[PDB]
């Protein structure tokens, strides 16, 4: 019967997650997304694995950066939930759309 | 054949339009006289053809175990010649596919050919050594001789109208010989670069003329002119009508062929598979096209009364017209489709004007 109040789990995730570093996404489905959207531009390539380790390092970054911003807005108009008019309002004003 | 009031601006080909996805493992692929049908190698040693009109599979036929990989059709197309690894002089059927020919020499064969006009005389280009024509009843074969015997890699060919036979060795020596008697007539060692020769790949002619084309392997396609040729005679030096090359990615070509009114030329890389089309006359390029962009190439068409290209690559036949646009007044040509504002006063003829069959045509002839 014990539960806790909502909100608790997450604060005590932000911090547990905020303290360590490592590869976060599963490696494979990231591998074979990288693979299967590359066959586009010239068909049967051969990767690394340096390479693909360094594409992961990117986009983490990217949606780190990007997530933060977005909350910087939903906090910024007296919301706490997310809701994806921030990110769309975001990639408006950084300049990337 | 088609309509003839169809030409509002008919084009040269510049899409995609659809290919066939029906069987891959192509390998080579050739028309026949007017351009209906489409002879396609299998990869296990089978026949592919593809009917145009209806864009129908017509005929698949399995040869035998060997890749084919050298296809012609007949004058009236009616008997395909081939031969492959499988060292066989081969005659085959269109209505039955009949092993009408089985001959197992040895050496084996890179191209077959017809004499234009007389389907009894054969093309045979062996592994090695020179090249031979034969008869179709009877083993009368005909070695050409040659004085190199040194490259082991001559190429031979008979012109649009059969006259002469151009040959061709692996130093770049021609030695014109005559269809029949083999007169020596004509002889040139081609001018390459500076000084030093190349090789010969491959020599193909037109349907309308004496234009041909040279595929040399220092990148470089000559263009030169059968009556010069004649009007030259033995020691001939000859210079070319137009030289071809691309010297920006530096491309040795894989295929050459005509367009069907002898105008323009198609050529095929062997790295990037990417078509080139030129102009005959003023001498400049006018289109590249494109594909899968990490393909093989390996044969080039062209049909000849009408636009359209087939290309082979990874077993995929494409065929390039166009994607043509359809519009209104085919339904109803009383009104036709305008744009703005059109002014109709320049007849005369208005505001209440009242003024004051014979032939006989045959309708089963030809």
């Amino acid at each position: 019967p014990h539960r806790y109040r909502p909100g608790t789990v997450a604060l005590r995730e932000i911090r547990r997650y905020q303290k360590s570093t490592e590869l976060l996404i599963r490696k494979l489905p990231f591998q074979r997304l990288v693979r299967e959207i590359a066959q586009d531009f010239k068909t049967d390539l051969r990767f690394q694995s340096s390479a693909v380790m360094a594409l992961q390092e990117a986009s983490e970054a990217y949606l780190v950066a990007l997530f933060e911003d977005t909350n910087l807005c939903a906090i910024h108009a007296k919301r706490v939930t997310i809701m994806p008019k921030d990110i769309q309002l975001a990639r408006r004003i950084r300049g990337e759309r | 054949n088609l309509e003839l009031l169809e030409s509002f601006g008919q084009n040269y080909p510049e899409e995609a339009d659809g290919t066939l996805d029906c069987i891959s493992m192509a390998l080579t692929c050739t028309f026949n006289r007017w351009g209906t049908l489409l002879a396609v190698g299998c990869n296990d040693g089978r026949i592919v053809i593809w009917d145009f009109l209806t864009r129908g599979i017509a005929k698949i036929i399995s040869a035998h175990i060997h890749p084919v990989c050298s296809l012609c059709w007949s004058r009236d197309g009616h008997k395909l010649v081939s031969a492959s690894t499988d060292n066989i002089v081969s005659q085959w059927d269109v209505l039955s596919g009949d092993c009408d020919q089985r001959f197992r020499f040895p050496s084996p064969i890179l191209k077959v050919q017809y004499h234009p006009r007389d389907q009894n005389k054969v093309l045979v280009c062996p592994m090695k050594s020179a090249p031979v024509m034969l008869t179709l009843s009877d083993s009368k074969h005909v070695v050409l001789p040659v004085d190199d015997d040194s490259d082991l890699n001559v190429v031979a060919s008979f012109d649009r109208r059969g006259e002469y036979i151009y040959t061709g060795n692996a130093k770049g020596k021609i030695l014109v010989l005559k269809t029949d008697s083999q007169d020596l007539v004509a002889s040139f060692r081609v001018t390459t670069g500076t000084s030093n020769t190349t090789a010969i790949k491959s020599i193909e002619f037109a349907r309308k003329g004496s234009c041909f084309l040279i595929n040399t392997a220092d990148r470089i396609i000559r263009v030169y002119d059968g009556r010069e040729i004649l009007t030259c005679g033995r020691d001939g030096e000859p210079e070319p009508m137009q030289k071809l090359q691309d010297l920006v990615n530096r491309t040795p070509w894989k295929k050459c062929c005509f367009s069907g009114d002898g105008e323009y030329i198609v050529a095929g890389s062997a790295r990037q598979h990417a078509l080139y089309i030129w102009e005959k006359s003023i001498g400049n390029l006018v289109k590249i096209l494109h594909g899968t962009r990490g393909e093989l190439l390996l044969d080039v068409a062209w049909h000849p009364v009408r636009p359209i290209i087939a290309s082979i690559s990874s077993g995929v036949v494409s065929i390039w017209a166009q994607n043509q646009v359809e519009n209104w007044s085919a339904f109803a040509p009383d009104f036709k489709e305008l744009d703005e504002n059109v002014e109709y006063e320049e007849r005369e003829s208005e505001f209440d004007i009242e003024d004051e069959e014979d032939e006989e045509v045959d309708v089963t002839s030809v």
